[PDB]
């Protein structure tokens, strides 16, 4: 269906973090949801060769926004072409099952 | 109109004292004449005060100049007479093909021959699929070198495979004192996989110092262009048997071949122009006379040459002049020290006739065999053979390339 | 044979003159780097005076 | 210093193509600046009939686009406007000055050459 | 012994003082062996006829040199390439003394032609120098879509990528757009505060409208310019504080062609004194192969370090230019140019004269504006 | 496909006098002219090129001139060996063909 | 290389003979023979090219003609129809220099006439 | 999971039927469409505290940390960093997850 940017209302703990930092550090702030609901991988486009990011880190690397504050997982990969700070939550990858 | 064929100097005169009769290009839309005029000389002046006659008399905007041996600046002074006429003038050897490049923005000439990034990256792909992961590039002062350097980087870092390279190597050859410092750098190249890029004067003697330190032993493999070989029917003798080059389908795809298949290019391209606008454009009156009202028909000329889809096979040329579906033949040293076809490059894909990387290497007396032949045989889970993926041209790290060898049953 | 040495500490057993020109190709080929360690017996060093600029 | 001479025919003729001839002297000032030409009538009233670059950027009053039109050749530091349209009324006194870059000023004028027709 | 050099020039005063300075050549540095004449070629109109003219006077006299200024119309820069194409026929050595198009900049084609003037390329050199005085570490490029464009951009990233100052962005537009506003803005709409502009007049006349349409050229926006913008007619839409460059002493012709003919000769004799020299083409008509010394005396020319120039200290580079120039800056200031800084060839220093910055600014403000 | 209308009707002329045809097309041809002669049942001979260059064999007795779209072929001194009909073609288009004459001695 | 006709007659008014043209190389050389009137007027009858295509007649003859050639026995094949009004005298030219064009030649046949 | 290779025949398995969005998964999971999710701890172990219809099993392996990432030139990176860990140790952190 034609994507309609429709105003929203976000409130959670990323929400609660980025308004602690902002009001802390003296900046001012807006924020819009992912263009496709993805985190952002390396994936082949137009069936050329080069392989790059779709979605969330490519909309990041486009600068179309300056910064990313979601469950964002840290890796090796995402390290060599971003700058991820200082881990906000220690955590892991679980298995969810019927109970 | 008409189409002319120029044989200038050391023009292929058997190519023509048969081939001038074997000319068939009917049932399209223009009727053209085939003109052949021989200029046994290089003079320059002869030739284009024959150009000059041509746009002067002859109505004629399609030439295939049909010369060869030397000097791509011919094909700028031809650029020229492009720039004073807005035809499509043909490269089909020497200064006209095979040696030109890097062409001008108001340029109307035309040429099948590769780009530079063309067949670089077809010998990107002739070592993927010998998974060469490391490589060193080399490369002398030569200008269209920096572009090389930069096309073969940039296919590196936005390729998947891991790509490694050693060190890029730029060489100022012509340095008295360079060559000084020169074997500092040359002998600090490990890598047995290295590809070069320099011309043909410069490729005997690096190659006689690459001898003279031993770059040229067993395991080190060389990746040169078309323009070290120069002339392939003068064999350079010196160069070392095993040595891996491209070139142009030059001995398959014959000169008559060429210029007819131009002919029918440019045929072609008039058809497209009588077909959608219906109009044969007008010769300039004199050969001292400029005029700009051509310029919504001079680049569309060039648009129904941009799109030429004829023969059945959509060899529409790229922006650049060049065709955007080259064929491209990549030979090694006979033990004659001769240069015979093992690789061919068509439509963006890479076959050799022997599969198997034959040890063509100098041949040193009878070693310590360290590269081992080797056979298998499926049997659960200790051996498993399954499909290599298309995409990275091998499978996972825990795979081998093995080669399954069929013995054809009945071929 | 030189290139094919894949160490980093190197025992070598020569004649002054050789060994001169044997230390500038190393240096050619970058064996005289500050990683990599020689080591000579005596007569390598010849007299204590007589020194080569090429050690 | 550097100064611009002026000269013409000063007889005129029915059916003619006048030129009013402008030299440079002093230095070689023939490629910079834009050379400017100028009319003015016994009213006292001026308008630009041309400014030309040293690559041939010419241009003036739409009012007379096909009759004017400026002859440079920098071998004699030379040019000439050509001017048409001329009835017996158009005398006038033309003049030959510089257009120095950024606007700065049009400080080098030329003397004048009266161009006088009957 | 009797060696020809050509002269393409319709400047006939030109032509008499290249004879005298020939002469002067002559007597001074030492042609007792070797006579060294010249011969001049008037500028025609057409190209064509400088072909036909080329190999039917000067290649038929076997000439070596040719020296050809810059064409009488700065619109047809075609007229000179015909030339260097004749010279890479038979490979005949041609300097160019006036030339600076980029055209000739790559080797692969005008090998055998020769500048004694830095191209327009070379001005990027000094911006990545004269941005090392004042530490911008933010800075905006703007481009046009030609080879002087694409050369002009290379160069300057290339220098700029090895002090690990980037540069933000590159915009690449058409020349003859009609309206550029939209590029400017998603150049205004980056943080970095400091443009650097190269265009044709045209091209500078319509994006200094465009930067005056929606207040780019107040306060903090810094230009940066070189000398074809500050030519024309671009200054007549342009706003004040535009800093240009100048080159030294290229617009004078009579000093570079005594410069020229001194380093022709000197590198004539000192190489003619030497080898087994193959005698020069013998023309249009007739000659067969190529004359192959050219590569030789090319290489004779890289090495002819000049040092006894008439305009100072004249080296070739490893590529046919002359490095160590002492570029001035051009500090616009109330629609009048003044000279501000100096540059010797090792360090842009400002002179004593005051600098006025674009959009009023009276002193160094900082190069970019936090979001 | 373009036609043309040869002209007119005749060679009246007597032993070694002087005649002339027009090759006249509806179109322009620029300069593409052919003349050919023939006896009744014999066989046609060619005359004249682009430029009315005569062919080895044929002597000089023929001339012309003309451009564009018209053309005048001249013929002169005639040996009563070439009782013929003579033929101008052109070929803007694959052929055209016009009307011709024949000659006859008095 | 020589041209001789055969496959001259027109036993019937308004009917439909195959003329054609032997030749002894012909093979890139294309086609275009004539009829002559009582006037003598040699009028065009049809056009071949070398490779068969570009088959078209002039205006005098069109709506009645089937038109095809074999260069491998060096031969044409058509059909007159609209030669009814006249005592023709058809000939086979071969133009010379052969190719896809039309130039002047001198390789024409021999002479058969077609008679109602 | 793409990058451990000799668990490649794993992906090879939910390259298949892999989702979109978490909360279809879930909700597929909750309908018993898919037999088991593999997801962060973070979200699951709430997810099943929330409805009690799901649960975690087996032990969690990769620990990674959630982090801000941003633009490598950006000059926030220091400070935020700075102000993450005092977040941390005053025990606002302890706040926003209780
Ligand atoms: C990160 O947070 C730091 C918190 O202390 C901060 O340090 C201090 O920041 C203030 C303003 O941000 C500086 O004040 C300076 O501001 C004016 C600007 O006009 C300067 O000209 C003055 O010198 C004035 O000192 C403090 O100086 C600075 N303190 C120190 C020790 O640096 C950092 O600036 C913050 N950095 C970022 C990138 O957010
Ligand atoms: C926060 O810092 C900004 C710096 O841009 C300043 O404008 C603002 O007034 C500050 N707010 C305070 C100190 O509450
Ligand atoms: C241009 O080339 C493409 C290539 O497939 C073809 O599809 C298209 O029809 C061509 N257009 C014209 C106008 O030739
Ligand atoms: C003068 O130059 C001409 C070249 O046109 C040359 O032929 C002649 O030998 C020269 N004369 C002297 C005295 O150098
Ligand atoms: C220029 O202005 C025109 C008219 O407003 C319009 O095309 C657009 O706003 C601008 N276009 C560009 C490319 O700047
Ligand atoms: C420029 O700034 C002035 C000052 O406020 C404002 O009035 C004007 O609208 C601005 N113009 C544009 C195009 O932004
Ligand atoms: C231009 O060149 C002359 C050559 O003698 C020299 O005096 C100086 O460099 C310049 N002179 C003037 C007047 O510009
Ligand atoms: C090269 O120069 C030397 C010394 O002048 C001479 O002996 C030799 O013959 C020359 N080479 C040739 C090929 O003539
Ligand atoms: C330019 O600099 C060089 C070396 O610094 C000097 O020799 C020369 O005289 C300078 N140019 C002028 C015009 O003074």
């Amino acid at each position: 269906s034609p994507r309609h940017t429709v105003p929203q209302c976000c409130y959670g703990f990323c929400i609660d973090l980025l308004i602690k930092l902002a009001r802390t550090m003296n900046f001012t702030y807006e924020v819009h949801l992912v263009a496709d609901g993805k985190f952002g991988t390396q994936e082949r486009v137009n069936n050329s060769n080069k392989k790059e990011w779709n979605g969330m880190m490519g909309e990041l690397l486009s600068g179309q926004a300056d910064m990313i504050v979601a469950p964002l997982t840290i890796n090796n990969e995402r390290a060599q072409y971003i700058e991820f700070s200082k881990p906000f939550k220690y955590q892991g990858l679980t298995i969810l099952v019927k109970k | 109109i008409g189409i002319a064929v120029i044989l200038v100097g050391t023009s292929d005169e058997v190519a023509i004292k048969d081939a001038h009769e074997k000319d068939d290009f009917h049932h399209l839309s223009v009727v053209p004449r085939v003109e052949l005029v021989a200029m046994n000389e290089t003079d320059p002046k002869s030739i284009i005060t024959r150009i000059c006659d041509l746009m002067s008399d002859r109505k004629i905007q399609g030439v295939v100049f049909a010369d060869d041996t030397d000097q791509e600046a011919i094909a700028q002074i031809l650029d020229f007479i492009s720039a004073q006429t807005l035809t499509p003038i043909l490269g089909i050897h020497g200064g006209s093909s095979m040696i030109m490049a890097d062409k001008d923005e108001s340029s109307m000439f035309f040429q099948f021959g590769p780009s530079i990034e063309q067949q670089a990256s077809v010998m990107l792909n002739i070592m993927e699929e010998y998974d060469w992961y490391i490589f060193s590039i080399v490369t002398t002062y030569f200008p269209g070198y920096q572009d090389f350097v930069n096309k073969i980087r940039s296919t590196i870092e936005n390729s998947f495979v891991g790509w490694e390279l050693e060190e890029v190597l730029l060489l100022d050859m012509s340095l008295d004192d360079g060559d000084s410092k020169i074997q500092n750098q040359l002998k600090k190249l490990q890598s047995p996989i290295i590809l070069l890029y320099c011309t043909k004067e410069e490729a005997t003697y690096i190659f006689e110092v690459a001898n003279s330190v031993g770059l040229t032993g067993y395991g080190y493999t060389w990746i040169v262009p078309s323009l070290v070989a120069g002339d392939t029917d003068t064999v350079p003798s010196e160069f070392p048997t095993g040595l891996i080059s491209v070139s142009y389908d030059e001995w398959d795809y014959g000169l008559p071949a060429r210029v007819r298949d131009g002919i029918a290019i440019i045929t072609t391209a008039a058809s497209d122009m009588l077909s959608e606008h219906s109009f044969i454009p007008e010769p300039k009156s004199s050969c001292y006379n400029t005029h700009e009202k051509r310029i919504y028909q001079s680049n569309m000329l060039n648009r129904y040459l941009i799109n030429v889809t004829f023969e059945g096979r959509n060899l529409s040329f790229s922006e650049d002049g060049y065709q955007m579906h080259p064929k491209l033949v990549i030979i090694l040293l006979n033990k004659e020290r001769k240069w015979e076809r093992v690789g061919k490059w068509k439509d963006k894909s890479l076959q050799m006739k022997y599969y198997v990387w034959p040890r063509m290497c100098p041949e040193t007396e009878e070693q310590e065999d360290d590269h081992l032949s080797i056979v298998t045989l499926e049997e659960a889970p200790f051996v498993i053979v399954e499909s290599v993926d298309p995409l990275s041209g091998t499978c996972m790290r825990n795979t081998v390339p093995c080669q399954k060898r069929i013995i054809s049953e009945n071929k | 044979q030189l290139k094919k040495i894949h160490s980093s500490v190197i025992l070598l057993y020569c004649s002054k003159d050789e060994a001169v020109l044997i230390l500038s190709e190393a240096r050619s080929l970058g064996l005289t780097g500050y990683d990599f360690f020689w080591i000579v017996p005596s007569l390598v060093s010849g007299n204590t005076e007589l020194i080569p600029k090429e050690f | 210093d550097v100064q611009l001479q002026e000269s013409g025919p000063g007889l005129v003729k029915p059916s003619q193509s006048l030129s009013l001839t402008c030299t440079v002297t002093g230095y070689s000032i023939t490629s910079d600046y834009a050379w400017n030409w100028i009319r003015q009538f016994p009213g006292n009233k001026l308008e630009w009939m041309g400014y030309i670059s040293y690559s041939g950027s010419t241009g003036y009053n739409p009012s007379l686009k096909s009759r004017i039109s400026i002859t440079r050749d920098t071998s004699k530091n030379q040019f000439f406007l050509q001017l048409n349209s001329v009835t017996t009324e158009d005398t006038a006194t033309y003049y030959c000055a510089r257009l120095y870059y950024g606007f700065y000023g049009m400080d080098y004028w030329g003397q004048g050459t009266s161009v006088t027709v009957s | 012994k009797i060696v020809n050099i050509g002269a393409v020039l319709s400047t006939r005063k030109h032509e008499q003082m290249f004879r005298e300075a020939v002469n002067q050549a002559n007597k001074r540095h030492g042609s007792w062996k070797i006579q060294l004449n010249a011969t001049s070629v008037t500028h025609k109109p057409n190209a064509i006829q400088m072909a036909l003219s080329v190999c039917e006077d000067l290649i038929s006299s076997q000439v070596y040199a040719i020296l050809v200024s810059h064409p009488p119309t700065p619109n047809d820069h075609f007229t000179p390439t015909p030339v260097s194409y004749t010279a890479g026929f038979y490979r005949i050595p041609v300097l160019g003394l006036t030339t600076r198009m980029s055209i000739y900049s790559d080797k692969s084609i005008h090998l055998s032609f020769l500048r004694t003037v830095p191209p327009y390329s070379h001005q990027s050199s000094v911006w990545f120098e004269m941005m090392r005085v004042y530490n911008w570490n933010h800075i905006i490029l703007l481009v046009s879509d030609d080879h002087e464009g694409r050369a002009a951009q290379k160069r300057l990233e290339t220098l700029l990528e090895e002090r690990e100052s980037k540069a933000e962005k590159v915009l690449q537009f058409d020349p003859g757009t009609k309206n550029v506003t939209a590029l400017l803005m998603e150049a205004r709409e980056l943080e970095a505060r400091v443009i650097i502009l190269s265009a044709s007049e045209d091209d500078a006349a319509t994006v200094y409208r465009a930067a005056a349409m929606l207040n780019m050229t107040g306060s903090g926006y810094v230009w940066l310019v070189g000398e074809r913008e500050i030519s024309g007619n671009a200054l007549r839409y342009a706003p004040d504080g535009i800093i240009g460059l100048q080159l030294i002493n290229g617009k004078n012709e009579s000093a570079h062609i005594s410069d020229a003919v001194g380093v022709v000769a000197q590198a004539v004799h000192e190489l003619l004194e030497k080898e087994n020299i193959t005698d020069p083409p013998r023309g249009c008509v007739g000659n067969t192969n190529i004359w192959k010394t050219g590569p030789l005396f090319k290489r004779v020319l890289m090495s002819s370090k000049y040092a006894d120039g008439v305009t100072g200290r004249v080296e070739f580079n490893e590529d046919g230019d002359r490095k160590f120039a002492n570029y001035s800056i051009m500090n616009l200031q109330n629609r009048k140019l003044v000279q501000v800084g100096i540059y010797n060839g090792t360090h842009v220093i400002p002179n004593d004269r005051k600098i006025i910055w674009p959009g009023g600014e009276t002193e160094k403000p900082r190069g970019y504006q936090m979001s | 496909d373009i036609q043309m209308t040869q002209s007119p009707s005749s060679l009246s002329a007597s032993l070694g006098g002087k005649v002339t045809i027009t090759c006249k097309a509806s179109q322009d041809i620029n300069k593409y002219i052919a003349w050919y002669q023939h006896k009744p049942g014999k066989g046609p001979r060619l005359l004249i090129h682009y430029t009315s260059s005569l062919q080895p064999g044929i002597p000089s007795r023929f001339s012309g001139s003309g451009s564009g779209r018209d053309y005048s072929f001249s013929i002169s001194n005639l040996e009563p060996e070439d009782i013929a009909t003579y033929y101008c073609l052109q070929y803007d288009n694959l052929y055209t063909f016009g009307g011709g004459t024949k000659l006859e001695i008095k | 290389v020589k041209l001789q006709e055969s496959g001259g007659g027109l036993v019937q008014p308004g009917g439909s003979l195959k003329l054609s043209c032997a030749a002894s190389t012909f093979s890139s050389y294309t086609m275009s023979w004539v009829r002559q009137t009582p006037e003598k007027r040699l009028e065009w009858v049809a056009y071949i090219s070398n490779g068969g295509g570009g088959t078209y007649y002039p205006d005098t003859v069109k709506g009645r003609f089937t038109i095809s050639r074999d260069n491998a026995k060096n031969t044409l094949y058509l059909q007159m129809n609209s030669l009814k009004e006249d005592t023709a005298m058809y000939y086979c030219a071969r133009p010379s220099r052969g190719g896809s064009s039309y130039w002047y030649f001198d390789v024409w046949g021999a002479g058969t006439t077609v008679t109602v | 999971f793409r990058r451990q290779v000799e668990l490649s025949t794993m992906y090879r398995h939910m390259e298949k039927h892999n989702y979109e969005s978490a909360a279809e998964a879930i909700q597929a999971v909750r309908d018993n469409k898919l037999h088991a999710f593999i997801w962060d701890s973070a979200v699951l172990e709430f997810e099943a505290s929330q409805k009690c219809d799901l649960v975690t099993t087996g032990e969690l392996f990769f620990r990674s940390g959630f982090g801000i990432g941003m633009r490598k030139d950006s000059p926030w990176k220091q400070n935020v960093s700075l102000s993450i860990l005092k977040s941390h140790e005053n025990g606002f952190m302890e706040d926003l997850d209780k």
